[PDB]
RNA sequence: GGGUACGACCAUACUUGGCCGGUGCACCACAUCCCGUCCGAUUUGUGAAGUUAAGCGGCCACAGGCCUCGUUAGUACGGCGAUCAGUGGCGCUGGAACCCGGGGUGCUGCAAUC
RNA sequence: GAGCUCAGUGGGAUCUCACGUAGAACACAAGCGUAAAAGCUUGCUUGAUUAACGAUUUCCAGUACGAAUCGAGACUGCGAAAGCAAGGCCAGCGAUCCUUUGCGUAUGAACAAAUCAUACCAGAGGUGUCAGAAUAAUUACCACAGGGAUAACUGGCUUAUCCUUCGAUGUCGGCUCUUCCUAACCUAGCGGCUAAGGGUUGGAUUGUUCACCCACUGACAGGGAACGUGAGCUGGGUUUAGACCGUCGUGAGACAG
RNA sequence: AGUAGCUGGUUCACAUCGAAGUUUCCCUCAGGAUAGCUGGUGCUUGAAAAAGUAUUGUGCGGUAAAGCUUUAAAUGUGCAACUUGCCAAAGCAAGGUAUUAAGGCACCAAGUGGGCCUUCUUCGGUAAGCGGAGCAGGCGAUGCGGAAUGAACCGCUUAGGGAUAUGUGGC
């Protein structure tokens, strides 16, 4: 699905509070860091003699996922960002 | 104006409109008699539940009979045999009905009081009729028991009473 | 055979106002429309026509019976004030609809009609906007938008008011021919009314 | 042979004897059973079966909330018309958030030690269903109250939370254990 | 297997024959105050606000006029009770109930057998 | 297995139980909201005038 | 009584083919400008020479359709009943449609108007 | 928003005119609906945004998820305007934990700032077994708890069901012995019909039944009796463990071979 | 004393009421949870919000029949008996000065969650004492009387007894 590489979405922010042109950006899940929380049990349950010690997931049924589309208003940094429909071939332009 | 309506057949394997018209018209039992006045809504109950009943148009004896025999009030829900006048005007605070004539005058001339008299009197427990029925499951008209009987029922309910 | 009796079985007649071709409904059907959250408080309706010969404005609002037309001026009384002649050019239309618009408050924040063009093609400067920019001048409180008056450019989006004073004061017929002087003094003639 | 469908259905479930092992209520039912039947008084017949009732539904009454509800009645009465006695067939609570109330006339099966001292030291008396008997055979100028019982924690926890209409209060020893995301949580409003 | 919001509508939604076509400017012109009684009969040429498919047909008040829609409420039966709905409705699907007009006709007014002498009389035989 | 059967009779034991009267829940509540904030206003108001009025009554009733 | 505008119901007002004919309606003239098309055909603006041919409206179809009622038909089917018969009658009851035929072939509202 | 009318038919030369109730199109199956349109072209557009935790419908337990409806606030879009639009009606999708991203302060509890991490809050990564463990075979060497809720088997019904039986009703066959039936093979009487009386062989192959053969015979009929008959037998068939072969299997092992 | 969603057992009486084999959910299908059914406890007051029923009025429907995929039953089904928005504005809006029958509400909790048959309607299957549904009634849980016999047919449903009279069925 193509999508336009620059929208008048809406701006919450006190600097707009108006339609504005979004530099739209694909999201991408950042790293998944070493020191999180959640990590960190992991890595220390991982220790020791017990294998695997937290399910696996292995088998997939969806082949698409959400397309979320972080935004930025030319006039600030802050990222509004929202979803669209599944779609097997997002690419915007 | 008025038909004397008696359950003929039992309690078992009712449906549950039937069930619920033979509430309201007060047939719980088998041998059970009311006097119902022959409304349009009423002639709509009776042809619900009719292979329940036998009935039709009593006579002025037949009302006698049921009042001053099988004539049973219903006071403070206590089924109260009738005995005295002084019964009847105690439950019916009406100036109209004093006498246990005043109950076989509304429940035959179709009266004005004709549910304030009969909803006051406990319903009819009939005795089985004396020499039989005919059969409970045919109409009246097949040479059976149920259904309306017209004039007739005066004999049926007389062998009852 | 395309019309068989067939056909007119499962023929199913517009409506007679359709199949006369007299009427817009998806328009009648959203000029009508108010919000039901109020209860039936008028909506009036400036419909506006332009018979071949002569200009009808006329102030209407819905009924179920049939829409009453609380007020309505046709062009034939423009000659009434002076007007004797282009009763059905854009240089009347203003005075036409100027004139129920002052004939409607002459019964009575602004009175708020809202525009029915009906079927004409609202291309810029038609005369059906020279009703309402007359009515809407001469004091009904007739939504709009500048857009469609002559002289109202598109590129450049503004209007041209010392041009669209032109064709409401007849200079627009002037250059196809005085007169601007009588509808100035056909205006003050109205309101003389 | 009977229809009876719909008869049980109808039966009601009502105490017809006190299960109270307390000697004095039996001694107060004997008085007011009696005094129920042989007087026509309606009020003999309502204390009579409050006099009946499960401690839980003899719910306790401020004195609070006795000197509101009185005050509130007896204000309207027309000169020279002392104010109704303050029966309840339960206990009469001591009320801090009322420190001053009026010479009340309460009548009920026990007061707190603290009630007592109030209502006495604002003059007023704090007989019992005894002498409420004996100066009031018929509920003459009485007026019953009952205490409240919609505050009681018991009846927050009633239905269930997690049912969107609800404010069930969960069971639960540890208030921070069901504690939820806001997201994620029943809808609070709903209409019936 | 597949109950959709609109399982089994092939006939319930379906316009009646040569009576196709979106509501007029009476329905339009129709108002609901709060308490009136309606009839939730859905309008198939309207698509926003229709109501599911059990609520066609049902008569219910209104408890709700917002600009394009009325709220109704709908008794159910649910099970051993009736459920009291509250479905949302564009107007075009609400037609006005005149499941009252007879008991409202009538507190407005409130504001044997003889002989038959009939001489035609033909014989009933087969 | 899917059977229907003895449901309305189960139903019917304790009745189909008649739905609640108009007169009881009726909350507003997602009601066309400028309806029913102006509502709020008039209520207020019938409040400063019930107690208001009730202080009438009491000052009346001093005689 | 009719004509116009805006209508409500939306065929009894629809389709066809006839004939019939004061306000207006229309067609009609030109397109300079507003405005729009391959084309002023449509649309737009400006007119008032022409005509009602059409549109329009009204009257006619052993017209079709639609509406209406009857016939169909107490038929079909149907609810209840029977220790009914061997699908059907029956008893108590509700009760059509197609069809064919008689009739019918719009009606009402606001506004200014002959 | 505006303009437009379509499938197809027919008259002429892609075009032109006529008729043209939707017979087309409307992503996607189907239904629905739809004609100055919801279709088609066209223009401008981003309402496919935000949306204060509004309420509702469907599923329903009147829980959720999804989906949808009526809303309000913002800011818009289109439009002369009313109005219409918070996606493309309706299927197209998903918890907790965790990760991750955003957003506007909060916590890291002796104190303080920075880092880090956490939190609130709003999305996203997914559980298709779709209210969501992270999961290969084999067993004839097998085992246990049960099940006639459930096969084979055993009678019944029918022409497969799953009714009985799984705290067990001994399988095919034969042999042995009796018995009953007849849509009668022989015999008997008739002229195909009656006729159940008595009889209906011995062998080769094969467990067989069955079939086919050889011979006899008046003939070598067909069946029932829990597919008569295992506390009567026999144990050839079926036949557990042993083993061999073929095929299958990576293998253990499977094969009604 | 492993565990057992499985099998088997679980000991006085009487009285009062008395089911379910269905809904949603579950690696759930021999089990749970959930709701319904049931009991107990009340509460609340007494034609309150009564109704497996009609009548009347007003909606809804597209099955049988019809018809050649369209008109249209019957049985059904719903329902009824001064202050502060809008309007141009003070007027509109909103809140305020037949039969029968005890109604509603709460709490706690069990069993149940293999059903079966039949009536009528069907669907699948060549058919079945067959699989599947809809309706209602039954058996289950229930005798008694009757059909010679029969879980569910017929009649009738039931405290311990007597008279009377019947029901289905007979003589
Ligand atoms: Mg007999
Ligand atoms: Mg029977
Ligand atoms: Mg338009
Ligand atoms: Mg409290
Ligand atoms: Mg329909
Ligand atoms: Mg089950
Ligand atoms: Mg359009
Ligand atoms: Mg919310
Ligand atoms: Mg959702
Ligand atoms: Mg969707
Ligand atoms: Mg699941
Ligand atoms: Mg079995
Ligand atoms: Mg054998
Ligand atoms: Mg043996
Ligand atoms: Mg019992
Ligand atoms: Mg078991
Ligand atoms: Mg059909
Ligand atoms: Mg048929
Ligand atoms: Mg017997
Ligand atoms: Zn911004």
């Amino acid at each position: 699905v193509n999508y336009p590489k620059k929208k008048t979405m809406y701006c919450p922010d006190a600097r707009c509070k108006a339609h504005k042109s979004f530099k739209v950006v694909q999201y991408k899940a950042g790293k998944a860091r070493l020191y999180a929380r959640g990590k960190r049990r992991y890595d220390r349950k991982q220790s020791g003699y017990g294998g695997q010690t937290k399910p696996i997931f292995h088998k997939k049924a969806k082949t698409t996922k959400k397309i979320v589309l972080k935004l930025q208003c030319s006039n600030c940094k802050s990222i509004i960002q929202n979803v669209l429909k599944r779609t097997k071939h997002f690419e915007l332009n | 104006k008025v038909a004397v309506v008696t359950r003929i057949r039992g309690i078992a394997k009712v449906a549950p409109k039937q069930r619920k018209i033979l509430q309201l018209l007060r047939l719980r039992q088998i041998f059970n008699t009311v006097f119902v006045r022959l409304n349009k809504p009423m002639e709509n109950m009776l042809r619900a539940v009719e292979p329940y009943i036998a009935y039709g148009y009593p006579s002025l004896r037949t009302v006698r009979m049921m009042v001053y025999k099988r004539g049973h009030l219903k006071i403070n829900g206590q089924r109260v045999k009738i005995v005295n006048n002084q019964m009847i005007e105690s439950k019916y605070n009406n100036e109209n009905i004093v006498c246990a004539e005043d109950i076989v005058n509304q429940i035959y001339t179709g009266g004005k009081h004709f549910r304030e008299v009969t909803n006051g009197l406990w319903p009819f427990k009939l005795s089985p009729p004396a020499g039989g029925m005919r059969q409970k499951r045919r109409h009246f008209v097949e040479g059976g028991d149920y259904g309306n009987r017209d004039a007739l029922i005066n004999r049926f309910l007389a062998r009852m009473i | 055979v395309v019309k068989n009796k067939a056909y007119f079985k499962r023929f199913q007649v517009k409506y007679r106002r359709r199949r006369e071709g007299k009427t817009d409904y998806q328009a009648r059907r959203q000029m009508v429309l108010q919000d039901k959250t109020k209860f039936g408080t008028p909506k009036y309706r400036l419909v506006v026509r332009i018979t071949n010969r002569d200009i009808i404005a006329q102030v209407v609002q819905a009924k179920v019976v049939g829409d009453e037309v609380v007020m309505a001026a046709y062009s034939h009384e423009l000659p009434q004030f002076g007007i004797q002649h282009g009763l059905t050019n854009y240089a009347a239309a203003y005075a036409t609809g100027l004139l129920v618009a002052r004939r409607m408050l002459t019964k009575l924040f602004p009175f708020k009609a809202i525009l029915d063009v009906g079927l004409a093609r609202t291309t810029t400067g038609a005369r059906v906007f020279g009703v309402m920019k007359g009515a809407v001048d001469g004091g009904l409180a007739v939504p709009h938008r500048p857009n469609r008056f002559p002289g109202y450019d598109k590129e450049k989006d503004s209007l041209n008011a010392k041009a669209h004073r032109d064709r409401i004061l007849g200079l627009h017929v002037a250059e196809y021919l005085e007169l601007e002087g009588m509808y100035k003094k056909a205006h003050a003639a109205i309101r003389a009314d | 042979g009977v229809d009876l469908t719909g008869v049980q259905k109808k039966k009601r479930v009502v105490r017809h004897h006190t299960y109270s092992t307390n000697p004095y209520i039996k001694l107060l039912i004997k008085l007011y059973k009696f005094l129920a039947q042989r007087t026509n008084s309606a009020f003999n017949k309502l204390v009579h079966q409050r006099l009946l009732k499960s401690r839980s539904n003899r719910a306790p009454i401020s004195l609070s909330r006795i000197a509101v509800c009185m005050k509130r009645k007896s204000v309207w009465l027309e000169k020279g018309k002392k104010a109704p006695i303050a029966v309840i067939v339960g206990d009469v609570l001591d009320d801090v958030r009322m420190a001053r109330i009026p010479a009340l006339r309460v009548c009920a099966l026990r007061f707190s030690k603290s009630a007592r001292e109030r209502i006495t030291g604002a003059g007023g008396e704090c007989l019992t269903f005894d002498q409420l008997a004996m100066v009031a055979p018929t509920g003459k100028n009485t007026f019953l109250l009952r205490g409240r019982k919609s505050g009681r924690e018991s009846v927050k926890h009633f239905g269930a939370a997690g049912v969107p209409g609800s404010h069930a209060k969960p069971f639960t020893s540890n208030r921070g254990k069901e504690r939820q995301r806001s997201s994620a949580r029943r809808r609070a409003f709903r209409h019936k | 297997h597949s109950h959709g919001y609109k399982c089994g509508t092939r006939h319930l939604f379906a316009k009646k024959f040569r009576k196709h076509g979106v509501p007029s400017v009476s329905t339009i012109l129709t108002n609901f105050k709060v308490g009136d009684y309606v009839d939730v009969v859905a309008d198939s040429a309207v698509r926003a606000g229709m109501p599911h498919k059990y609520y066609h047909g049902r008569t219910g008040i209104v408890w709700n006029v917002t600009p394009r829609g009325v709220g109704v409420i709908v008794n159910k039966p649910v099970r051993n009770r009736t459920v009291r709905k509250r479905i949302c409705v564009r107007f075009e699907h609400v037609r006005k109930s005149r499941c009252q007009e007879a008991f409202k006709q009538k507190q407005k007014d409130f504001l044997n057998g003889g002989i038959v002498r009939a001489k035609r009389v033909e014989v009933l035989a087969r | 297995n899917h059977t229907n059967h003895n449901q309305s009779r189960k139903n019917h034991r304790n009745g189909i139980k008649r739905a609640l009267p108009m007169y009881l829940h009726n909350s507003k509540r997602g009601s066309w909201l400028p309806a029913l904030i102006n509502a709020r206003r008039v209520r207020k108001n019938n409040q400063k005038a019930a107690v208001k009025a009730r202080r009438e009554r009491l000052a009346a009733h001093k005689a």
